[PDB]
C-alpha cells in the first residue's frame, strides 16, 4: 500500500455538547488534536480518514480496516483517496477559527441532533457561511436517532426538508448516522465518493499556503542538545512545495520595542514535513501539512500565528492597512435565539472583518451603496480576490451580517 | 431528494442493540 497524502479537504460542522469529534474519531480512528504547547493555537483539530473501496452491495461498499474481513469478500481493497479533516467547534463565542478552516474546505458535513429543538440559530449561520464562502458540496447528518422514536425522526427529516429549498444547496443527501454506536458509516464513505468530484488542479499556479495552527516540538526530560525546529501546521489551495525551499510569513512581526519598524517577513527554509503520519518529499495541495521549518519554537506556541499567509521565495504579493470592499447585505440576522432587522451600516463603528483565514478588526470610513472603505488596526495581506465573511456587535457578542469581496 | 434515505433508516431500525 502506498503512501499517499490528503487530496482533499472535508470539514465538519455542529453545536456545541452535540458531537463531532465522536463522529470523527467513528470515521477514522485516531484521536483529535483538542478534546498547553502542542496542538493548543486554535479550535480546528487534526484528523485523517481511509477511503478504500471492496468491487468485485445496496450500500455496503467502503470500508474503515485496509484488510477486508467484515462484510465477506477475502480480497485486498483497492486504493481510492485520502482525506484530511478539519473540525471546527459550533460555539457562540469561537467563530474565527471555523471561518478560517471553512476558506480551505472543499466539501462540508452538517450534523444535527434528534432530541433537541429542530430550528436552531448557529447550525443556519453555519449553512449561510457554507454557502458564502465557495461550498456546494454539503451532506445532511442525523446526530442522535437511537434516542428517537419511529415517527419522530422523520417528522424532523421532513421539517429540515421544508427548511432547506431556497438556499443555493440543492441536491443535498440525507444520512442517519450513529457515533456511539458505530453504524452506518459506509453509507457516509459511499457518498463522499459518489457526490463530491476533485476539483482541477496544476502545477502552473503560483505557490499559496495558509496556516492554521502552530507546534513546538519539545519533550521533558531529555537534554537541550538534542533539539527539533519549529513547526508550522499549514494548510495548501494551490501550488505544489518539495523538500528544500525557502519561505516566508508575510504579515510581519515585532522585533523591538523607540525605534521604527523596518524588518522584513519571516524567513524560514524546510526542514520536515509531516503529513498524515509519515515524511514524505512532495506536498501535494488539498491537506493540512506540518511544515517543520527553520523558525524558532518559541514563535510556534500559542495564540500567535493565527490565519497568516505564506508564501515561496521569489513571488511578490501585496500588504494593505486600508482597504477596498464590496459588500452585499442580508435581510434578518443569523445567529440569534427571536430575529433583528439588519441596520444600515453606520460610520467610525469596531467591526470584525474576516478576509478567508485573517481575524482583523476594522473602521467604517466611508458609505456609499455597495462599496466601503476599511481602516484596519492589525495588518492584512492580499493576493487575488478572496472570500470575505463580515461580522457587528449589536448585543455583548458578534454576529454575521452579509459577505465581502476586494476591488483590486 | 430524498428516496434512497428511506432504505437506510430502515436498516438502522433493523440493526440495533
Amino acid at each position: 500500500i502506498i503512501n499517499r497524502q490528503a487530496t482533499i479537504n472535508i470539514g465538519t460542522i455542529g453545536h456545541v455538547a452535540h458531537g463531532k469529534s465522536t463522529v470523527v474519531r467513528a470515521i477514522s480512528g485516531v484521536q483529535t488534536v483538542r478534546f498547553l504547547e502542542r496542538n493548543i493555537t486554535i479550535k480546528l483539530g487534526y484528523a485523517n480518514a481511509k477511503i478504500y473501496k471492496c468491487q468485485e452491495s445496496f450500500k455496503s461498499d467502503k470500508e474503515i480496516s485496509p484488510k477486508c474481513q467484515r462484510p465477506g469478500c477475502p480480497g485486498r481493497y483497492k486504493l481510492v483517496r485520502h482525506v484530511s479533516f478539519v473540525d471546527c467547534p459550533g460555539h457562540d463565542i469561537l467563530m474565527s477559527t471555523m471561518l478560517s478552516g471553512a476558506a480551505v474546505m472543499d466539501a462540508a458535513l452538517l450534523l444535527i441532533a434528534g432530541n433537541e429543538s429542530c430550528p436552531q440559530p448557529q447550525t443556519s449561520e453555519h449553512l449561510a457561511a457554507i454557502e458564502i464562502m465557495k461550498l456546494k458540496h454539503v451532506i445532511i447528518l442525523q446526530n442522535k436517532v437511537d434516542l428517537m422514536r419511529e415517527e419522530s425522526a422523520l417528522e424532523h427529516q421532513k421539517s429540515i426538508l421544508k427548511f432547506i429549498r431556497g438556499t443555493i444547496a440543492d441536491g443535498a443527501p440525507i444520512v442517519p448516522i450513529s457515533a456511539q454506536l458505530k453504524y452506518n458509516i459506509d453509507a457516509v464513505n459511499e457518498f463522499i465518493v459518489k457526490t463530491i468530484p476533485v476539483p482541477p488542479r496544476d502545477f502552473m499556479i503560483s505557490p499559496r499556503l495558509i496556516v492554521i495552527r502552530s507546534f513546538d516540538v519539545n519533550k521533558p526530560g531529555a537534554e537541550i542538545e538534542d533539539l527539533k525546529g519549529g513547526v508550522a501546521g499549514g494548510s495548501i489551495l494551490n501550488g505544489v512545495f518539495k523538500l528544500g525551499d525557502e519561505i516566508e510569513i508575510r504579515p510581519g512581526i515585532v522585533t523591538k520595542d523607540k525605534g521604527k519598524i523596518q524588518c522584513k517577513p519571516i524567513f524560514s527554509n524546510i526542514v520536515s514535513l509531516f503529513a498524515e503520519q509519515n515524511d514524505l518529499k512532495f506536498a501535494v495541495p488539498g491537506g493540512l501539512i506540518g511544515v517543520g521549518t527553520k523558525v524558532d519554537p518559541t514563535l510556534c506556541r500559542a495564540d500567535r500565528l493565527v490565519g497568516q499567509v505564506v508564501g515561496a521565495k521569489g513571488h511578490l504579493p501585496n500588504i494593505y492597512t486600508d482597504i477596498e470592499i464590496n459588500y452585499f447585505l442580508l435581510r434578518r440576522l443569523l445567529g440569534v435565539k427571536k430575529q433583528a432587522k439588519v441596520r444600515k451600516l453606520e460610520p467610525n463603528e469596531v467591526l470584525m472583518v474576516n478576509i478567508g483565514s485573517t481575524a482583523t478588526g476594522a473602521r467604517v470610513v466611508a458609505v456609499k451603496a455597495d462599496m466601503a472603505r476599511l481602516q484596519l488596526t492589525s495588518p492584512a495581506c492580499t493576493e487575488i480576490n478572496e472570500k470575505i465573511a463580515l461580522s457587528r456587535r449589536i448585543e455583548k457578542h458578534w454576529r454575521l451580517i452579509g459577505w465581502a469581496t476586494i476591488k483590486k | 431528494v430524498g428516496l434512497p434515505y428511506s432504505e437506510l433508516l430502515s436498516r438502522f431500525f433493523n440493526i440495533l442493540r
